[PDB]
């Protein structure tokens, strides 16, 4: 059968899987990635949601 | 039925401006995208 | 960004005293304002002219860990406007005005520190605010402020010690009320640098459980910032209030 | 002044390897103002700060920042030491080394900065 | 299975068009097509039995209290020629007293 | 004279068909700061006319 | 929570902390077998 | 000293008292554009920003107080709009932004894609066979 330029090379073919890997957990969890930036604080970026309650109840 | 003469409050309407018919129409075209949008994600999420 | 002249709404949040300012593409949060017209620390704050003296103040995450626990999403802060709370760690008095603001004139907020030029600035914050009193004194030691702080509600915790569940818990078996409520800001890099930071967590937790509190919730405040945790617990009881 | 002054004994020498390491490692940034946007940015792991500036009240102003946003700071003895393990050519009076989520410098790091909390 | 065929196994077959001299009649319809139409169709006529047995099992004699405050469909006598079977409905508008249309001429 | 300096929501209510300001500076009058109710903007005709005159 | 990465603990790294249940506390004594000392060997590392 | 009372006996609050008496929205039209905008927030940062879906059934809360930014004394070169563009509403800035023309593009789009088989099209396959 025709295979992928991707599956051809199996060192590229797990770069491809660790990246959006690590791109669907960024989806599910929270991810440090850096602070404030060199610009300062310019908002909650994407939304405020007041009725949301995350911690793990104890 | 749709009405066929005017009525005196279709008469009477005030004639709006330029600047809140610009409003209006960014509003209209922000609403019909947001319905697009709204129709093309609850399709995906009902085909997953 | 949030840029000044920005025309925003201001709505409450879930939390009394806090409020949620929402507009076009940021929404933040802020706090009214006790002393209106003046920032403390040089921040961006929301004049509202109702139909002055209205003035609301934003709350930085990334500066201010209750703020980034707000905004993590803690079921309960536990300070409503008349409840007093006990600040410590109250570094240079940044996070107690918003604290202040929140609890309102009705309420106080007993602010520790120990360091002595951070104490200038706490006591250039408390001449503004006539609700938060400054004491300049060691935090673990709390026999030296028991002519100054009554029963309080509300515990503040943002000390970066290693033997800060010792530190909590003299402090409120001191100056807590039965079923009190209390916030600590764990960082696990201060606690224990060579162990995971959720090992960490889960031996604090079970410190301040050896230590009387019973904790109710626990968030690890990631996008604000890396390795740090907020716990709830209420002193000697299961529920808040009783 | 400075009251979480090092002392001799195999701490000043620990702290300036450190710090040359963090410089080979690229994770430094030298001198009183990047020190100060480092602290307020937030990444820095631990501060150090000369003790023989003229006139000290620079590595005095350090410290406020450092203590509101609870990062260690420590006072190595001279300011010539500082910009010699540093490679500058010129002397330093202040060195914030940052944090990174995957290093071997952070066992340094780490060591270091408990040896400067039990010394505060 | 779907290991045991190739990739011409898997190949898909292609749709004829409508023939270029017939082209002004409209799209060929096929199954797919066909498919939408019935849907359609068998939609529509399942309502219309459903209307034509509510129509023909109706009380001659029942009495609801909206009719005290809506006008019926009528017949075509006794509306006339604009006589649908569907009961008008109200647009809205209502007959204004003349000190209210008093003001509003005075603000016009 | 009666609804001098409310002008501007006097000429906002005139092109859009809402309902014009009783009075405008003569509100801060003593007589007609007797008066309540519908009384205050009677009282302001009859003063505002007075006041021409 | 924190340190997991799609059903890979990350929080779990020697000195292993191991809960102990009463089915595997009275089967480890019906075998002759040593608690600690066994769970060392088999982990190759220090357990609490 | 003692003087005699003035009697002054003749549902849902006005204030809460609890968050310092912010005032109960009074609905004005330019209030309601401004929060059909907030809900709307997603589409107005045409996929460069996404937002938190909050879809309550009314986006109007019950207490609102529309304000302003005044100023961060650390940052005043950048992050201070000019006068020319602190505009009244949050619609009126978004209006005086850019990608208005992409808006206008997304819309003639979806025109189209809704145009595409409705009536006109029958009415021109009507025509065709009737020619």
């Amino acid at each position: 059968p025709n295979r992928k330029k991707e599956q051809r090379n199996p060192r590229v073919k797990k770069r491809k899987k660790y990246e959006e890997k690590q791109k669907k957990l960024r989806s599910v969890k929270a991810v440090y990635k850096g602070g404030e930036g060199p610009g300062g604080y310019q908002g909650e970026l994407s939304g405020i949601k007041t009725n949301l309650v995350k911690s793990v109840k104890l | 039925k749709p009405q066929k003469k005017e009525t005196y409050m279709q008469k009477r309407a005030v004639v709006v401006g330029r600047e809140e018919r610009k409003l209006r129409d960014l509003m209209q075209k922000l609403t019909t995208i947001r319905k697009e949008k709204i129709a093309k994600r609850k399709a995906k999420k009902e085909a997953q | 960004g949030a840029k000044a002249g920005k025309k925003v709404i201001v709505e409450p949040h879930r939390h009394k005293g806090v409020f949620v300012a929402r507009g076009g593409k940021e929404d933040l949060l802020c706090t009214a304002n006790l002393v209106p017209g003046e920032s403390v620390y040089g921040e961006k704050r929301i004049s509202v002219e109702t139909p002055t003296k209205t003035e609301y103040r934003i709350w930085n995450p990334f500066r201010s860990k209750l703020a980034a626990g707000i905004l993590g999403g803690l079921e309960t802060i536990y300070m409503k406007p008349g409840s007093k709370v006990l600040y410590l760690g109250a570094a240079s008095g940044t996070s107690v005005s918003h604290v202040a603001d929140i609890v309102g004139p009705t309420g106080a907020v007993y602010a520790v520190e120990f360091s002595h030029r951070s104490g200038r600035d706490l006591i250039n914050m408390a001449t503004r605010r006539t609700n938060v009193i400054p004491i300049v004194e060691d935090a673990r030691k709390p026999m030296a402020y028991r002519m100054l702080v009554p029963m309080v509600d509300v515990i503040f915790a943002d000390v970066a010690q290693p033997d800060q569940a010792r530190i909590v818990g003299i402090n409120a078996r001191l100056f807590l009320k039965q079923g009190g409520g209390l916030l600590i800001s764990i960082k696990a890099s201060c606690i224990d640098s060579t162990a995971p930071p959720e090992q960490v967590f889960a031996s604090e937790v079970q410190k301040l459980r050896e230590d009387k509190f019973f904790p109710k919730e626990q968030l690890t405040l990631e996008p604000y910032e890396r390795d740090h945790a907020m716990v709830s617990c209420v002193y000697l009881q299961k529920e808040f209030e009783g | 002044a400075a009251w979480p002054k090092a002392e001799d004994p195999a701490l000043v020498q620990e702290l300036l390897d450190c710090v040359q390491q963090a410089s080979h490692y690229r994770q430094l940034k030298k001198g009183a103002n990047e020190t100060t946007k480092s602290v307020n940015r937030g990444t820095s792991e631990l501060v150090i700060l000369a003790a023989d500036t003229q006139p000290l009240s620079i590595v005095l102003h350090i410290p406020l920042i450092c203590e509101e946003k609870n990062v260690p700071y420590v006072y190595v003895p001279s300011k010539v030491a500082l910009g010699r393990a540093c490679g500058v050519s010129r002397a330093v009076i202040a060195v914030s080394l940052t944090s990174n989520e995957a290093s071997d410098l952070n066992s340094k790091i780490r060591a270091l900065r408990d040896k400067v909390e039990r010394l505060a | 299975m779907s290991s045991l065929r190739h990739a011409i196994q898997r190949r898909a077959h292609k749709e004829r068009a409508q023939p270029l001299e017939r082209q002004r009649l409209g799209i060929l319809e096929k199954k797919k097509d066909y498919r939408l139409r019935a849907r359609d169709y068998k939609k529509k006529q399942a309502v219309l039995k459903s209307l034509r047995q509510k129509a023909a099992e109706r009380n001659e004699d029942e009495f609801y209290f909206g009719m005290m405050s809506r006008k019926g469909p009528g017949s075509a006598l006794t509306r006339g020629k604009g006589f649908t079977g569907t009961v008008d409905g109200d647009r809205g508008n209502k007959a204004l007293s003349v000190e209210t249309v008093r003001l509003l001429k005075t603000q016009d | 004279i009666q609804i001098l300096g409310a002008e501007k929501a006097l000429f906002r209510a005139l092109k859009t068909k809402h309902a014009t300001p009783k009075y405008g500076i003569i509100y801060h009058a003593s007589l007609v700061g007797q008066a309540s109710g519908p009384n205050k903007g009677k009282i302001a005709r009859q003063l505002a006319a007075k006041i021409a005159l | 929570p924190s340190s997991m990465f799609f059903e890979h603990n990350e929080a779990l790294v020697p000195p292993y902390n191991v809960l102990v249940d009463t089915n595997f506390l009275s089967r480890t004594v019906g075998a002759k077998l040593p608690l600690l000392e066994s769970a060392m060997d088999c982990l190759y590392a220090s357990v609490n | 000293e003692l003087s005699v009372r003035v009697p002054q006996l003749p549902g849902p609050p006005d204030t809460l008292s609890d968050w310092y008496n912010i005032p109960r929205t009074n609905l004005t039209p330019e209030l309601k554009r401004d929060l059909q905008l907030l809900r709307m927030r997603d589409v107005v940062a045409m996929g460069k920003q996404f937002f938190k879906k909050d879809n309550r059934k009314d986006f109007v809360p019950e207490y609102c107080q529309v304000g302003t930014i005044i100023a961060g004394a650390t940052d005043g070169v950048s992050g201070r709009l000019t006068r020319k563009e602190r505009k009244r509403t949050i619609v009126e800035e978004v209006l005086s932004s850019d990608s208005v023309s992409k808006y206008k593009r997304k819309y003639h789009e979806i025109q189209e894609h809704k145009k595409s088989g409705r009536k006109g099209y029958y009415k021109k396959l009507m025509a065709a066979r009737k020619r």
